[PDB]
């Protein structure tokens, strides 16, 4: 896991030492090279995870989400350098190390062999973000958004880690393997409820659980591009990515201590996608999908199949490449008119036609068309959920319709009718622009040809 | 035949000869507790470092 590492580590005096017209060039070839040398931890060998040390070590779970991360830094330079150009030399490159350091915390969070290494990880990338978001955020509401990310996340975290170092001192270890292949049943007991809610709590709230999801509007919309890019693609799946590794040692309490999120999810499905039906912001708009999305990732990780673990794995994957589209498609527009509110500009298929193109094809995404990922995931979760009871069906049917609804409708609004008279600033698409649509697109639809490589471990 | 004693010769401290035999145990004393063990052996390095949760050294 060294050789990934410290390249990334690297990163960051190269760009400290760079001239000052170069560091988004150098920025960005490196973290392709990066990128590139990450692909290959998609070699699993089957019956077991890789172990590289005894400090890092990589899964079929892990590596779809290694490569994301790796993937999605390059993206993020390319999607920021437009709004950073008035930005003074200093500054471009605190900014570029905001995002190297939170590629870096990520990278090992995910590797890490055991929990309290997973939690200083899982908590360390709060301040990068924090600082994005505080110091870049176009808007004054961003500080509020600020405290509000940060608060939200550590009134869950922080149970759980007296929840880790009990156990630690209880088991003797919390080694992931030690953790499972020593695993014992988790009696019926108040403590053990409460063990059970502090080990889940700060997933839950990671994810976002509906009804703990106020945090996210306020944080996704107000922040910079690239920031909203990592908070939707990456920094929620590391709520399942720790849900999914944490319930081995749940069993069999489980059982019942998943009602509650159980209906919070499915309801909360209904009720997030319903609101993204009357939303007159934009990034709102995206921002809720996502909570819909990760409700049924929830679902999933709760019911504990292996079908739904390959169904949340696929959805995860496919949920962070589509987002972060999105984000990236309506932050063109804002770029141009200067405002969030979706009918400002009107018609725009009119005056940017590729663009019209990219965006249809992140809509048909969002909606899980098949043979999409997208649907690959949802299906395997839906079906799930019929076998663990045949009326979920009635709720992921009603959800899959209003999520065919607010995909169209934003579409629709944006890009068709008659443009806005009074406009007059839309120039033509950049090159720039074009190529990160297309940089999130392709990898999607090449994902479909081999579905293996996103399933997951159970796979 | 009686002659006065010196100046410093009465604060002399001198020596008795007798047969009371030597008390043993004048204070009553109880037995002491036993000590504890000792340390013993050669140091060798603490097995696997010092094994604070993640730390290898
Ligand atoms: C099924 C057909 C098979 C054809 C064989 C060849 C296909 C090669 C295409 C490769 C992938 C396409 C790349 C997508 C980005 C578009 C790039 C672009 O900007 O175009 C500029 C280019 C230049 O045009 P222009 O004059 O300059 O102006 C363009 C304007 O912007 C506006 O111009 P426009 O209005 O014409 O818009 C461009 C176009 C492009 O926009 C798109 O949306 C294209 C992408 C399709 C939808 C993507 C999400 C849906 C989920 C499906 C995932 C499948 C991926 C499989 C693996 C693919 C590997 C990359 O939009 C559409 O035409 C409407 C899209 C509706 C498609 C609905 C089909 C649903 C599924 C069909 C079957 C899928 C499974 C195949 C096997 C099934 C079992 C046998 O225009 C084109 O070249 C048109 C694109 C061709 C249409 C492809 C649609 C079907 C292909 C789907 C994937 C291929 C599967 C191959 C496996 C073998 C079968
Ligand atoms: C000039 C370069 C040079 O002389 O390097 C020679 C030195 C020779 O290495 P070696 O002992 O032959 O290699 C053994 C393996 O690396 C195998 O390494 P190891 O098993 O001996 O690891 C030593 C151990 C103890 O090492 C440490 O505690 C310090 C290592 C840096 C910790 C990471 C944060 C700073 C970056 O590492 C840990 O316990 C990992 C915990 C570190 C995270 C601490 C918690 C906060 C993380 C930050 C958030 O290599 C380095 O110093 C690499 C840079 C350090
Ligand atoms: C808005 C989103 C917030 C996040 C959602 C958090 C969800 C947390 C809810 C926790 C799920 C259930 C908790 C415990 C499981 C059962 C609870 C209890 O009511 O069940 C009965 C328990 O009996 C009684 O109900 C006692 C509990 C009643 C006192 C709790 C107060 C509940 C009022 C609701 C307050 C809201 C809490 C959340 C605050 C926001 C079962 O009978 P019994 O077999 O005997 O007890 C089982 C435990 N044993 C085996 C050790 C004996
Ligand atoms: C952003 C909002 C997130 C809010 C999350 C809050 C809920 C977190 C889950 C509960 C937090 C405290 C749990 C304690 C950590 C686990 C430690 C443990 O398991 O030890 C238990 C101890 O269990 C307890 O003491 C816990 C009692 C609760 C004390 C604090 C109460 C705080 C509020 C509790 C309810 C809220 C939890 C759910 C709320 C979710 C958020 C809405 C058993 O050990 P022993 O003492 O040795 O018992 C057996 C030997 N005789």
């Amino acid at each position: 896991m060294l050789k990934i590492i410290i390249p990334t580590t690297m990163l960051l005096p190269m760009t400290w030492m760079s001239k000052h017209n170069m560091i988004w060039i150098n920025a960005t070839v490196h973290s392709l090279l990066i990128s590139l040398i990450s692909l290959s931890l998609l070699n699993q060998l089957g019956e077991n995870s890789l172990n590289f040390s005894l400090t890092f070590f990589s899964d079929s779970l892990s590596a779809p989400l290694l490569v994301l991360t790796t993937w999605l830094l390059p993206l993020m330079l390319m999607a920021s350098q437009s709004h950073l150009s008035k930005e003074t030399t200093t500054r471009k490159k605190l900014y570029i190390t905001m995002l190297i350091l939170l590629q870096l915390f990520l990278i090992m969070t995910f590797t890490a062999t055991e929990l309290i290494l997973f939690y200083i990880l899982f908590e360390a990338t709060l301040v990068p973000t924090l600082i994005i978001i505080t110091r870049w955020g176009n808007q004054t509401e961003r500080l509020n958004a600020g405290l509000y990310f940060l608060f939200y996340t550590l009134a869950g975290s922080l149970p759980l880690l007296v929840a880790l170092v009990y156990i630690q001192n209880t088991t003797g270890s919390l080694n992931f393997l030690i953790i499972h292949y020593w695993s014992h049943p988790l009696s019926n007991s108040w403590s053990n409820i409460f063990m059970w809610l502090a080990c889940i709590m700060a997933f839950m709230v990671k994810m976002p659980l509906y009804g703990l999801h106020l945090w996210l509007p306020k944080a996704h919309v107000e922040a910079p591009i690239a920031g909203s890019m990592v908070l939707a693609a990456v920094l929620l799946k590391l709520g399942g990515y720790g849900m999914m590794r944490i319930t081995t040692i749940l069993n069999p309490l489980t059982n019942y201590m998943a009602y509650p999120f159980l209906m919070l999810s499915m309801w909360g499905m209904i009720m997030t996608s319903s609101i993204c039906l009357r939303q007159t912001d934009l990034k709102s708009l995206i921002a809720y999908s996502s909570v819909s999305h990760m409700a049924l990732v929830i679902v999933a990780i709760m019911i504990q199949t292996p079908w739904s673990f390959m169904g949340a794995t696929a959805l995860m994957i496919a949920h962070g490449l589509t987002s972060s589209m999105l984000f990236c498609l309506a932050n063109t527009n804002y770029e141009r008119v200067h405002s969030r509110t979706m009918i400002l500009a009107r018609g725009l298929q009119t005056l940017l036609p590729l663009m019209a193109t990219w965006w249809l094809v992140a809509s048909l995404t969002n909606l899980a068309l098949p043979p999409s990922i997208n649907l690959i995931g949802e299906l395997f979760i839906i079906t799930a959920s019929f076998s663990w009871s045949n009326i979920t069906i009635i709720l992921m049917g009603m959800n899959m319709m209003i999520t065919a609804l607010y995909s169209l409708y934003m579409l629709i609004t944006t890009q068709r009718g008659k443009y806005t008279h009074h406009i007059n600033n839309i120039k033509p698409s950049f090159t720039r622009e074009n190529a990160l649509m297309a940089l999130h697109i392709l990898p999607l639809l090449l994902l479909t040809l081999n579905p293996k490589m996103i399933l997951g471990p159970l796979y | 035949g009686w002659v006065r004693p010196d100046l410093g010769e009465l604060s002399k401290v001198t020596k008795v000869k007798t047969d009371r035999p030597l008390p043993e145990n004048p204070y009553h004393s109880r037995a002491r507790p036993e000590p504890n063990p000792e340390a013993e052996g050669d140091l060798k390095p603490a097995k696997h470092g010092s094994r604070l949760f993640f730390w290898t050294m």
